[PDB]
């Protein structure tokens, strides 16, 4: 629903201290998302290069601030999609720290 | 326990 946004948002605690302004949920296993590490090395958007983009389209929801919306009172706007995630990988085991953007 | 791998499960995953 256009719902999802705005109570995960909160639920996951990322309106305690500001609006944060776009995050992205993935609807995939953790082990499919995990696995992105392994593949498809681009990147990232700030220009380091420890990014990877999946091989494969993967489900995800995305959500974005309103134009009302204003600490704290937070609004956002849900987008569901099926992209390629990029993500930056770090640590022994290799994983997902950050989530970079789709394509 | 919380890491940067735990952070991002935390903020992105929704299976």
């Amino acid at each position: 629903s256009s719902n999802y946004c705005n109570q995960m948002m909160k639920s996951r605690n990322l309106t305690k201290d500001r609006c944060k302004p776009v995050n992205t949920f993935v609807h995939e296993s953790l082990a499919d998302v995990q696995a992105v590490c392994s593949q498809k090395n681009v990147a990232c958007k700030n220009g380091q290069t420890n990014c990877y983009q999946s091989y494969s389209t993967m489900s995800i929801t995305d959500c974005r601030e309103t134009g009302s919306s204003k600490y704290p009172n937070c609004a956002y706007k849900t987008t569901q999609a099926n992209k390629h995630i990029i993500v930056a990988c770090e640590g022994n085991p290799y994983v997902p720290v950050h989530f970079d953007a789709s394509v | 326990k919380e890491t940067a791998a735990x952070k991002f499960e935390x903020q992105h995953m929704d299976s």
